[PDB]
RNA sequence: ACCAAAGCUAGCUCAACAUACUAAACAAAUACAAAAAUACACCAAAAUAAAAUAAAACAUUCACCUAACAUUAAAGUAUAGGAGAUAGAAAUUUUUAUCCUGACGC
RNA sequence: GUUUAAAAGAACCAACUCAUCUAUGUGGCAAAAUAGUGAGAAGACUUGUAGGUAGAGGUGAAAAGCCUAACGAGCCUGGU
RNA sequence: CACGCUUACAUCAGUAACUAAUAAUAUACUGAUAAUUAACAACCAAUAAACCAAAACAACACUAAAACGUUUAUUAAUUA
RNA sequence: UUAAUUAACUAUUCCAAAAGUUAAUAACUUAACAUGGACUAGCAAUUUCGGUU
C-alpha cells in the first residue's frame, strides 16, 4: 500500500458539494510507503502444545509470516479477540481448581 | 430547446421508472446510499479546522478523496479496497523540474484463505493490506461481514458476503451433517450479523443482476383469455342465481 | 519426450468458471433466461444437449467398441 | 468507384457468389454432389373443388353491406362455448378442473397446427 | 488479424507433411526477423529426437532396428534416415557412416562394463567410454535431444564422476548432465556442409535468405576481436 | 422480444426456427444484444435531435396558426 | 429589343411552459459479402487526457476545456503562483406559486 | 524459335517486363503520353485472385524511396 | 472466358433542342415495348488407418527436395 | 549529439516486500509471475540555436 499526497492545495467546498478538481491536482508525492515501515508483531493464543512457542493456553507474539502460514491454517492458534479470550480464561479458571 | 430534467438525474429517473422500481425497497435504498469509503491511500487529517503556519489564523481544511482505479482483475480477488493510483509526479522531488505520469500498483500475492462458514479454501489474489485487515478483524468471515460494499469494492467479496449471509439465515445443514454440534457452534459465533431471508439475497448483487433476478421472479406465461371468460361467465351465473 | 501438439493451434481450454460458482448453496444469476449474452452476468453451464429424436446426418459418430463386430483380438487387414 | 445506393444482388457479384432471390429451399445436397429434393418441404397446394361451388368473384351491387364489427374473443366465446357451459352449470355438471370438452386446449404441442408456434404458413 | 500456425499435427506421420513458411512475421504481422522469406516450396519431415522410445510398454527392453534409406532433408543441414522397428517407422538423424541396410541398437541399460561404441548405437552416457564422440545429446532423462544436431557437428565425452556425465560441445563449452541422458555415438552425416561454395546469389534466394539492408551503419563498441574467457560449465543436475 | 442492439436502439427482434438450442448456434452466438459504454453519447444525441425536430415542428404549427389568425379576422 | 430585374411564401433562430426524452413505419428478410428461412456453441476488454494559446521565448504553470448545484453578497477576499503570466475559494447571507410568450430576429 | 552433353542466375531474338538516348508533345493522346532507338527475356523472372504488416508507425537489395496523383513523413474530424 | 459497370443490349417511333466535342443518323440521346431459358459455372462428407521415393513426352536423373491421390471399416435424411 | 531538462519500455545490479531454511536476538537462497525505491546503457520524450554587423 502506497500513501500519496497532493502538491497543489484543493479549494474548499463545505456545502456538501464535490471538490472542483483540476488537471494539476493529479500531481502526487509519495509521502509514505507501508511496505517499508517496520512490521509489527501478531499476538495469538495457542490451542495446542507447540514446541517453539509454548504450552497450550498461552499468548505469544510471533511474526506475521509464521502467524499467517503456520498457526492459523493448521489450527495451532486462534485470534486474540476477547470472544476467544473468555474461553481461555474460563478454561484456566477450571484448570487451576482441579 | 433545453432538457426539462438535467442529465444528472436521468439515472435516478430510470431507477424510479421501468422495472427498476419493482425492486425491493431495501435494495433500492442500499443502492441509493453513498457512503464514503475508508481512506486507503490518502492519509486523512483529524480536525476540521487548522492554524495556518504562515498566516497564524484558523481555516477550514476539508479532506479530498484521491481517485483510485480498480482494474477488472481486482474483482476476481480481495485487494482490501485498493487499486491502481494513476497520477503525476515531479522527478527529483523538485517542483521546477518536469512532470511525469506514474501508475502505482499494489503488490499482489497468490494466497489461499480458508473460510469457516463455507468450509472451502479459495485461492484469492490478496495483498498485505488485505491480510492486515483480516488479522485486525480476527477472522476472514468476520472481515467480510463487517466491511461494507464501499470498503470491499470487490464483486468476489460481495458474493462471499451474500453467500454466507444466506447460509446463516437459512441454517443450512449441509455445512456439517456429521457434526451438528460443530455446525451450531460455528453459527452461534456469527449471530450478530443475522439478516432475514427477505434481504439476505440482495446485498451482493449489481444493478444488472438485480434486474435479471427480478425479471426471472416476475416472468409468468400469459393467462389464456378463455380462463378470464369462464370466470366472468361463472360470476354472472352466480349473480343470476343469487338474484332469484 | 516432445509432444507434437502446439498450444496455439489446439482447442483452447474453456475459461475458468466465474467466482459465483464457488459459493456453496447459491444459484448464480446467468443470462440463460434471456437466451443471449449480456456483460456483467455469470457464465451459464449447460447440460449435455441430448437430441431425444435420433437424426442421421447431424449426430455424433458412435464409438468403435459399440459396434457388434468389435473384437478384442486385433486383425491385420 | 463502385456504387453504394443500389441493392447488393446476385448479379453484381463474382461466380463464387450466388445468393438466392428469396425462394424457400426444398432439400439438401446428396452423396455424389447432386441435389436431393424432399417432398415434405415442397408446399402441397391444397385446392378444393370449385365445380359445385355457387359463388362468384363479385357481388350484386344492390346487395346491402354491414356495419364494421371486428370479431373478438369475447364474442367468439359467447357464440361457441357459452351455451354449453351455461347448460352444464344449470344442470350441475360443471367442472373447473376439466374444460377440454368446451374447446379449450391446455397445450399446443398435442395437435398438428398449433397456434403460438404457428406451424402452418397460411 | 492474427495468423495461425501450420504445425497442427498431433499424430506422428512418416510421410512428409506440407508447411507454410513465414518470413520474419510473428502472429501479429510485423517483421521481427530480418532476412527471411521468398523461398522455395518445402515439405516438413517429422523427426523423433527421442531415440529410445519403445513401441509397446509391455517389453521396455533394449531394441534393434534396421535402416531403410538415408535421404536428404531440406529443413535442417543434416541428412535424415528412415528406420523401421517393430510395426512402426520413424525418421532419425543419420550418423556419418550410416548407409542403407544397416543395424541400429537403442539401449538404456547401464552396466559396470563399457559397451562397444558403434555409430548407430544409442546408449546412455554412463555406459559409454570416457573418450568417445557423440551427438544428439539430451538435457534430462526423457526430455528430448534438443542439443547438437547440425551436419558434421559432434560433442566429446570428457569424464563421469559421482553418477554424472560431462560433455564438451562444439562451442568448446562443458555441459554437466545425468548419465541416463540417451545420446547417439559418432558424428552427424554430411560432414562437408561447411566446405560448400554458394555459386551465385540465386542459391540464397532459393534457400530463403533475403539480402541485408543497405543502410551504412558505423561500427560501434560491439565490433572488434573480443578475447573472452571460457564461460563456466553449464550444469543441469538439480543438486539438493 | 424487445432487444437492445449495440446501436443503443430498442428493436422488436423476432425469433427464427432452429433445430439446435440458442447456446449452440454459430450464427446466433456471435450476435450482440447490449449497449456499449460508448453508445450512450449517440443515444443522447439522437434524443436531442428528435427533441429539436419536435420543437421546431411545434413552433412551425404555432406560427402558422398565428398567420391564419392574422389573415382571417373572423373572430 | 434581347439578355434581363421585382415580388411572398416555403421555412428557420432565439427563448418560457411542457408531457417527463432513441418520432412514424416495422406483412416477410435483415452483423454469410445486410435485407439470403433452415445445424453441435463459444462469448468478451479496460490502462489520467494532450496540444495548438499565454508568460511577447520556453522547460515549472497557462480560466472552460463535454465530470451538476442554482441566484443575490462576502470577492476578485484569504490563499495558490519560474511569487511571473495567471488561478482562486470557503465560513457566513438573499431568492414567493401559477396564467398573463412571443419576437424594436430574416 | 536457334546455338548448345545444358533449364549454364550462358548467348541471338519473339510474346512479355523495364525504361538508355533523341525528337514531338508542355492547359498535350496523357495531372507523365506518342514515335524512333534501347536492356532483360528458363529466372535474384513477370502476372491473375485472395489475406497480412498503419503513421510516436508500416515497409524499404538506404533513394531519407513508397504508404490511393503534394510523404523530411498519409487522409478525415475534433481541439479550431 | 475470369475480374469490373449494371440494360448503356434487341424492336418501333423522333431528333426543333438535349448526348455524340461537327453534319448525316443513332451502339452512346428521348418515349414505348420486349429480353438473358442449362448440360457451362457457383454451393455441392466427415470419422481412423495403409500410405517416404517429384513434375521437366519421363526410360531415369540433378538439387533449390518440389502444388496436383486412391483404398479400407462406421455413420452421408433417399423421393421426378 | 560532447546542447539543457529527463520520461515510459527493455537488458544489468542493489535494497525493501513475500516464500522460506538453520541453530541456541543471529547467518543464508530466490523456478515462473511479481510491487515500491535507487544504479548502469539502448530505445528515446520536450525545447532552443542572443544582438550591432
Ligand atoms: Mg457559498
Ligand atoms: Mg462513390
Ligand atoms: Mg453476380
Ligand atoms: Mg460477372
Ligand atoms: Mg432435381
Ligand atoms: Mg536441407
Ligand atoms: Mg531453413
Ligand atoms: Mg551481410
Ligand atoms: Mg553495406
Ligand atoms: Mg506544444
Ligand atoms: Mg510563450
Ligand atoms: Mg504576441
Ligand atoms: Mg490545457
Ligand atoms: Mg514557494
Ligand atoms: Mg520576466
Ligand atoms: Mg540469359
Ligand atoms: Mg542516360
Ligand atoms: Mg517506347
Ligand atoms: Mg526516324
Ligand atoms: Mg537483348
Ligand atoms: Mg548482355
Ligand atoms: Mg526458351
Ligand atoms: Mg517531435
Ligand atoms: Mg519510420
Ligand atoms: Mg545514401
Ligand atoms: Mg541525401
Ligand atoms: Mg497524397
Ligand atoms: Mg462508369
Ligand atoms: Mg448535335
Ligand atoms: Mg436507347
Ligand atoms: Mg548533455
Ligand atoms: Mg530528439
Ligand atoms: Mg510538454
Ligand atoms: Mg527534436
Ligand atoms: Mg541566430
Ligand atoms: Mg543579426
Ligand atoms: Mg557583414
Amino acid at each position: 500500500t502506497v500513501i500519496v499526497e497532493r502538491w497543489w492545495k484543493v479549494p474548499l467546498a463545505g456545502e456538501g458539494r464535490k471538490p472542483r478538481l483540476h488537471r494539476r491536482h493529479r500531481v502526487y508525492k509519495l509521502v509514505e510507503d507501508t511496505k517499508h515501515r517496520p512490521k509489527d508483531n501478531l499476538e495469538l493464543v495457542l490451542t495446542q502444545s507447540v514446541e517453539e512457542l509454548g504450552v497450550r493456553g498461552d499468548l505469544v507474539s510471533v511474526k506475521k509470516s509464521v502467524g499467517r502460514n503456520r498457526l492459523l491454517p493448521q489450527g495451532l492458534a486462534v485470534y486474540a479477540s476477547p470472544e476467544n479470550k473468555k474461553l481461555f480464561e474460563e478454561e484456566k479458571l477450571l484448570r487451576q481448581e482441579g | 430547446p433545453l432538457h426539462k430534467v438535467p442529465v444528472g438525474l436521468w439515472k435516478q429517473l430510470r431507477l424510479w421508472e421501468g422495472i427498476y422500481s419493482r425492486l425491493p425497497r431495501h435494495y433500492l435504498r442500499s443502492l441509493e446510499e453513498a457512503r464514503t469509503p475508508t481512506p486507503v491511500h490518502y492519509r486523512p487529517h483529524g480536525a476540521k479546522f487548522k492554524i495556518n503556519p504562515k498566516n497564524w489564523q484558523r481555516e477550514r481544511v476539508e479532506d479530498v478523496p484521491i481517485p483510485v482505479h480498480y482494474p477488472p482483475e481486482s474483482q476476481l480477488g480481495l485487494w482490501g479496497g485498493e487499486g491502481w493510483v494513476l497520477g503525476h509526479r515531479y522527478v527529483n522531488n523538485d517542483k521546477l523540474s518536469k512532470r511525469v505520469r506514474k501508475v502505482w500498483k499494489p503488490q499482489l500475492f497468490q494466497r489461499e484463505l480458508y473460510s469457516e462458514i463455507l468450509d472451502k479454501r479459495f485461492t484469492v489474489t490478496v495483498t498485505m493490506r488485505t491480510l492486515d485487515l483480516i488479522d485486525q478483524a480476527c477472522g476472514f468471515d468476520f472481515y467480510i461481514l463487517k466491511t461494507p460494499k464501499e470498503d470491499l469494492c470487490s464483486k468476489f467479496g460481495m458474493d462471499l458476503k451474500r453467500g454466507m449471509l444466506l447460509r446463516l439465515a437459512r441454517q443450512d445443514p449441509q455445512l456439517h451433517p456429521d457434526d451438528p454440534a460443530r455446525r451450531a457452534a460455528i453459527y452461534d459465533r456469527y449471530k450478530a450479523f443475522v439478516i432475514p431471508e427477505a434481504e439476505a439475497e440482495w446485498v451482493g448483487l449489481t444493478l444488472d443482476e438485480a434486474v435479471e433476478k427480478q425479471r426471472l421472479l416476475e416472468e409468468k406465461d400469459p393467462i389464456p383469455l378463455f380462463k378470464i371468460f369462464v370466470e366472468e361467465l361463472l360470476g354472472q351465473l352466480q349473480q343470476q342465481a343469487l338474484s332469484e | 519426450a516432445y509432444e507434437w501438439g502446439v498450444r496455439s493451434t489446439r482447442k483452447p481450454e474453456p475459461p475458468p468458471l466465474d467466482r459465483v460458482y464457488e459459493i456453496p448453496g447459491l444459484e448464480p444469476i446467468t443470462y440463460a433466461g434471456k437466451m443471449h449474452f449480456m456483460p456483467g452476468l455469470a457464465r451459464p453451464v449447460f447440460p449435455p444437449w441430448d437430441p431425444g429424436w435420433t437424426h442421421p446426418k447431424f449426430r455424433r459418430l458412435p464409438p468403435l467398441h459399440e459396434h457388434p463386430l468389435y473384437k478384442d483380438q486385433a486383425c491385420y487387414v | 468507384g463502385a456504387d453504394r445506393m443500389s441493392k447488393w444482388t446476385s448479379k453484381r457479384g463474382p461466380r463464387t457468389f450466388c445468393k438466392g432471390r428469396g425462394a424457400k429451399g426444398t432439400g439438401f445436397h446428396g452423396r455424389d454432389g447432386k441435389f436431393v429434393q424432399i417432398k415434405e418441404m415442397i408446399p402441397e397446394l391444397v385446392v378444393p373443388e370449385l365445380a359445385g361451388f355457387k359463388l362468384k368473384p363479385y357481388v350484386n351491387y344492390r346487395a346491402p353491406e354491414g356495419t364494421d364489427t371486428p370479431l373478438t374473443a369475447k364474442q367468439l366465446f359467447l357464440e361457441t362455448a357459452a351455451p354449453a357451459i351455461e347448460k352444464d352449470f344449470k344442470a350441475g355438471t360443471f367442472d373447473p378442473e376439466h374444460l377440454e370438452k368446451y374447446g379449450f386446449e391446455p397445450t399446443q404441442e398435442g395437435k398438428l397446427f398449433q397456434l403460438y408456434p404457428k406451424n402452418f404458413p397460411r | 488479424a492474427t495468423s495461425v500456425s501450420w504445425k497442427s499435427r498431433t499424430k506422428y506421420t512418416v510421410m512428409p507433411v506440407k508447411m507454410r513458411k513465414s518470413g520474419g512475421r510473428n502472429h501479429t504481422g510485423q517483421i521481427q526477423v530480418h532476412g527471411i522469406g521468398g523461398g522455395h516450396k518445402q515439405r516438413y519431415r517429422m523427426i523423433d529426437f527421442l531415440r529410445f522410445r519403445p513401441e509397446h510398454e509391455s517389453k521396455p527392453g533394449p531394441f534393434e532396428e534396421k535402416v531403410i534409406a538415408v535421404r536428404y532433408d531440406p529443413c535442417r543441414s543434416a541428412d535424415i534416415a528412415l528406420v523401421a522397428g517393430g510395426n512402426r517407422k520413424r525418421w532419425i538423424i543419420a550418423t556419418e557412416n550410416m548407409k542403407a541396410g544397416d543395424t541400429v541398437l537403442n539401449s538404456d541399460h547401464i552396466g559396470r562394463m563399457a559397451v562397444a561404441a558403434r555409430e548407430g548405437d544409442a546408449h546412455p552416457l554412463g555406459a559409454l567410454p570416457v573418450g568417445t564422440l557423440i551427438n544428439n545429446v539430451e538435457s534430462e532423462p526423457g526430455r528430448g535431444a534438443q542439443y547438437i544436431r547440425a551436419a558434421g557437428t559432434c560433442g566429446v565425452l570428457l569424464r563421469k564422476v559421482n553418477g554424472t556425465a560431462i560433455i564438451q560441445l562444439p562451442s568448446k563449452r562443458q555441459m554437466q548432465v545425468l548419465e541416463t541422458c540417451i545420446a547417439t555415438v559418432g558424428r552427424v552425416s554430411n560432414v562437408d556442409h561447411n566446405k560448400r561454395v554458394i555459386g551465385k546469389a540465386g542459391r540464397n534466394r532459393w534457400l530463403g535468405k533475403r539480402p541485408n539492408s543497405g543502410l551504412w551503419q558505423r561500427k560501434g563498441g560491439w565490433a572488434g576481436r573480443k578475447i573472452r574467457p571460457l564461460p563456466p560449465m553449464k550444469s543441469y543436475v538439480k543438486l539438493p | 422480444a424487445w432487444r437492445r442492439d449495440i446501436f443503443g436502439r430498442i428493436i422488436w427482434h423476432k425469433f427464427k426456427q432452429w433445430p439446435i438450442p440458442w447456446y449452440l448456434n454459430k450464427k446466433y452466438n456471435r450476435k450482440r444484444f447490449f449497449a456499449m459504454p460508448y453508445v450512450e453519447r449517440f443515444v443522447r444525441m439522437r434524443i436531442e435531435k428528435q427533441a429539436r425536430i419536435k420543437a421546431r415542428k411545434r413552433s412551425l404549427e404555432r406560427k402558422k396558426e398565428k398567420f391564419l389568425q392574422e389573415k382571417f379576422p373572423h373572430l
